[PDB]
RNA sequence: UUAGGCGGCCACAGCGGUGGGGUUGCCUCCCGUACCCAUCCCGAACACGGAAGAUAAGCCCACCAGCGUUCCGGGGAGUACUGGAGUGCGCGAGCCUCUGGGAAACCCGGUUCGCCGCCACC
RNA sequence: AGUGCAAGAGCAAAAGAUAGCUUGACAGUGUUCUUCCCAACGAGGAACGCUGACGCGAAAGCGUGGUCUAGCGAACCAAUU
RNA sequence: CCUGUCAAACUCCAAACUUACAGACGCCGUUUGACGCGGGGAUUCCGGUGCGCGGGGUA
């Protein structure tokens, strides 16, 4: 399972690429979604490769971001351990996190918005004109790499 | 053979066995084919249908297994062909086959030929087949009369030992008569 | 093995390549059976522009009709060698050609499952000279 | 295009590779299809008759009855519904 | 006319003589120079390598070749060496010589298309590289910057 | 399939070559023209009638790779080309990096001298 | 090679050649595609049927002119069936 | 036999890629009625630029 964050805007981006992000529930910059590692999903992320940051996050990081930026399908309600326990199959954020990571369920299945609306990266990211292997922030990241980004956008 | 661009004919065209232009036309009817084939000594008749991996023969008769019913004469003649046709035709009927189109392969549509005798036989067996009566022999020749008379110009038996000296178109009737009722494999 | 490997005469073609006939008559008597017209192909200067057009006749003789003919034709010829086919044929003379081959030739002349005669089973110039020379005359 | 006939720009699609040259096998010209079956359309360079407009080469339609020995195949050109009269010699069962 | 007009390979390949008439003859005199009777049985083999894809008019080929071979006469008219220009001017070139109306040009010449890194010239010499000099003069009359490369020759 | 008939795929099956096989299931060559039929001339062919002979053709069986073809390993080659991205480089032509694909020639070594279906048959 | 004529395509027991026979280059009426990709638009064209009458063939079958894509023309008026 | 080169109107080969249909996932629709059908009203038929691919042209 990979974490998807749009880092580049819609202006001037191919339409077929924009619709792809939209099918992955991201409609704004800094919006994140969690995607299972399947053939179907893999092709989609490859197509979006140049306007996004993605990678497999650590259990911890996912928990921090889930707690901090997860939302119900509808409403303000904070998604904390109690919420998770009183609304999902799991007993706490950690349990949900693990299930997501092991691709056993999805944010929607558990009554949560498929989108984690992140905050801009505190300290700024590495740039949206170059990929990771060049010092930029676009493309596939290290688990440590994704974690840094996700945590700076916590 | 000569290179990458060289065109090699379909196998059965190489073997000079199948006329594909005639085959297509034959298959147009959507009906089973009455395959009439000859050999120096025998005459074969098959009712073939189309299949996913090749033709399917649903019924057949060979001039050899004619003796199996009382044939004691040569098997490469007119009376032989007719009977083989009738025999295959009967087996055809038993198999639930009601109609067919005559496929004479690479043979020639010569009037009174053996392939047409085969066709006559199959039709009398009950098989409905597109035909033309005045392209068939005049019964007597089918019976084998032309050969009996030929032996009349004897001086030396037309048949080396075989059966009879003056031959028998009567043996023909006895057999046809036989095939038209009961008996095994029919 | 032999008997089915030994040569034999298959047709002798006597033809008079005239250029426009009355010649048939002699061909009929020299051979014994009707002659056949010889149409020509292509338009050419020898005032022979007509495509379909009688310009000679030929006669293909087989069996006895061929022997009974060669039993007078050969004697009227001397030549041999070099003037022989690579397939064991030879033409001399009014032309008189002799096509020679062995027993299983029908295999390449019939309609069903026809086939081209293997090089080995073909008749060589030499194996030809022998057969004929061994029939009322001499080679070279 | 410098002209607008049906065969304009069909040099490739209506030409056989040198080895597929020559009369095609009759088996596929007699194939029978049922209404509802999905068939791929592809003109066979060697078969003159039963063809359809070259623009439809590559389409995959639905057999929906027949006319004479030819079949009536329904396709969708862009957004438009069309019916194509075509013989078995130029059709293939999908899958 | 300047090479500026034809040195680039931005146009389609235009070489089909069955649809193009009035093509000027080539000015290139020979392609095999020196001892063409002998085969490359020499110790040293130097090559003139083009470093950029370009079009070289038959004009430049001839002047480049002449300037090189005419100089290789530091070895003599019947000297022991063989010189080869491996390219031929296949590309037909036009000129629109009315303004931009019906501008398809008329044939005015021919040029050879050389891709960066190909060798246009190859000389065969015994340890006597006067050829290295014949080429300093040759890449002097062709558009691109060039690399003088030696292959069989560890006799440095 | 101790040899047959109708085929499907239509060169992996072609081209060329070697060896083996028949008182019979057989196929052939073969023998022969009163008939049905036949040659713009010839029972050559086509058609019909038939077994004295033969396994030499064909055919069937076993096999050979020199040519052609099919597929595969290794090399060429992750090269050539290319869908997506870049305030990367270059006077420019053009190039480079990241991401997703990815060849052709040719060389060397294997494969391939058909596979499969229905029917008939010591 | 040939197949009337551009170019490209198709074709070998043929779509080519030869021979013989024949007039389907037929009347009537349609389905569909094309003309006009997608996407409306006439004449024209083609493909594929049917009804009727025929030709040839043992027969399956072929023949809705020429192997395929050019060779075409509204209303008003006249002549004609 | 050896040796030197090419093709918009060449091809023994042959991509990336575009494309018909189907299934799967995604997204979407069934009170926000999608897909589609029928009807009313238009405006519009001088376009331009960047990038990729081009054809013409010294540009
Ligand atoms: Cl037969
Ligand atoms: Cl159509
Ligand atoms: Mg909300
Ligand atoms: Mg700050
Ligand atoms: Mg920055
Ligand atoms: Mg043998
Ligand atoms: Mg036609
Ligand atoms: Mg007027
Ligand atoms: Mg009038
Ligand atoms: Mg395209
Ligand atoms: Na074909
Ligand atoms: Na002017
Ligand atoms: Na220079
Ligand atoms: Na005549
Ligand atoms: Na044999
Ligand atoms: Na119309």
């Amino acid at each position: 399972m990979h974490a998807l964050v749009q880092l580049r805007g819609e202006v001037n981006m191919h339409t077929d690429i924009q619709d792809t992000l939209e099918m992955l529930n991201i409609h704004h910059v800094n919006h994140c979604t969690l995607v299972p590692e399947t053939d179907a999903y893999r092709g989609m992320v490859a197509k979006v490769n140049d306007f996004v940051a993605f990678g497999e996050p650590s259990q911890e990081t996912l928990e921090t971001v889930l707690a901090t930026r997860a939302e119900p399908l509808e409403g303000d309600a904070d998604v904390d351990d109690e919420w998770v326990a009183e609304h999902t199959d799991y007993d706490d954020i950690s349990g949900l996190a693990f299930a997501l990571l092991s691709e056993e369920t999805t944010l929607r299945e558990q009554g949560l918005s498929p989108t984690l609306r992140l905050h801009p990266p505190r300290g700024g990211h590495d740039g949206v004109k170059h990929p990771v292997k060049e010092g930029g922030q676009l493309g596939k990241h290290d688990t440590e790499g994704i974690d840094d980004l996700l945590e700076a956008m916590r | 053979a000569t290179g990458p661009r060289y065109k090699v004919p379909m196998r059965r065209r190489r073997e000079a066995r199948t006329d594909y232009h005639q085959r297509l036309r034959l298959l147009k009817s959507g009906k089973p084919r009455l395959v009439a084939r000859k050999s120096n000594k025998h005459v074969r008749a098959q009712l073939v249908t189309l299949g996913p991996n090749g033709d399917d023969t649903l019924a057949s008769a060979h001039s050899s297994d004619l003796a199996e019913y009382g044939w004691e004469a040569p098997t490469g003649n007119m009376p032989s062909a007719y009977l083989t046709g009738l025999l295959a035709g009967l087996r055809a009927q038993e198999a639930g086959v009601e109609e067919a189109v005559l496929d004479i392969g690479l043979n020639s549509p010569t009037p009174g030929s053996k392939v047409f005798a085969i066709q006559e036989g199959a039709i009398d067996a009950g098989l409905d087949i597109p035909h033309n009566d005045d392209v068939l022999a005049d019964w007597q020749r089918t019976r084998g009369a032309h050969i009996a008379e030929y032996d009349e110009q004897l001086e030396e038996p037309l048949y080396s030992g075989d059966f009879d000296a003056a031959d028998l178109p009567e043996h023909f009737d006895e057999l046809r008569e036989t095939l038209l009722d009961g008996d095994i494999e029919l | 093995f032999h008997e089915m490997r030994e040569p034999r005469i298959e047709k002798v073609v006597v033809h008079m390549g005239i250029g426009h006939a009355n010649a048939e008559d002699i061909l009929g008597e020299i051979t014994g059976q009707m002659p056949v017209r010889t149409k020509a192909k292509r338009t050419v200067g020898e005032f022979d522009i007509r495509e379909g057009d009688p310009i000679g006749a030929k006669v293909t003789l087989r069996d006895e009709m061929a022997e009974e003919f060669l039993q007078t034709a050969l004697p009227l010829a001397e030549l041999a060698t070099s003037q022989f086919d690579d397939t064991g044929n030879f033409s001399f003379g009014l032309d008189v050609t002799v096509n020679l081959v062995r027993p299983g030739y029908r295999v390449a002349k019939r309609d069903k499952a026809s086939r081209s005669i293997p090089t080995k089973h073909r008749l060589n110039p030499a194996d030809a000279v022998a057969f004929i020379e061994s029939t009322y005359d001499v080679e070279v | 295009p410098s002209s607008n006939g049906p065969l304009e720009g069909t040099r490739g699609k209506l030409k056989n590779k040198p080895r597929d040259r020559g009369t095609s096998p009759p088996q596929r010209a007699v194939e029978e299809f049922d209404d509802g079956e999905k068939v791929h359309l592809k003109i066979d360079p060697s078969v003159p008759n039963g063809r359809f407009h070259p623009r439809f080469d590559g389409q995959t339609g639905t057999v929906e009855g027949k006319q004479g020995d030819a079949y009536k195949v329904d396709i969708v050109d862009g957004g438009k519904e069309k019916t194509i009269i075509v013989t078995a010699a130029h059709l293939r069962r999908q899958e | 006319k300047p090479g500026a007009m034809y040195r680039n390979s931005s146009k389609p390949a235009y070489t089909r003589r069955e649809y193009i008439s009035g093509i000027p003859g080539k000015k290139i005199a020979q392609f095999d120079m020196g001892n063409n009777g002998a085969g490359p049985t020499y110790p040293a083999q130097v090559e003139l390598v083009v470093e950029k894809p370009v079009q070289i008019r038959h004009n430049a080929l001839e002047a480049a070749r002449v300037a090189a071979n005419r100089y290789v006469q530091n070895s003599g008219a019947a000297a022991n060496y063989k010189f080869r220009i491996r390219k031929f001017p296949f590309h037909v070139i036009r000129e629109n010589k009315d303004g931009m109306r019906a501008p398809f040009g008329k044939p005015v010449g021919t040029a050879a298309r050389v891709h960066g890194a190909n060798h246009i010239f190859i000389a065969w010499v015994n340890p006597d590289p006067n050829v290295e000099e014949a080429w300093r003069r040759a890449k002097m009359k062709v558009t691109p910057t060039i690399n003088i490369d030696s292959s069989p020759a560890g006799n440095a």
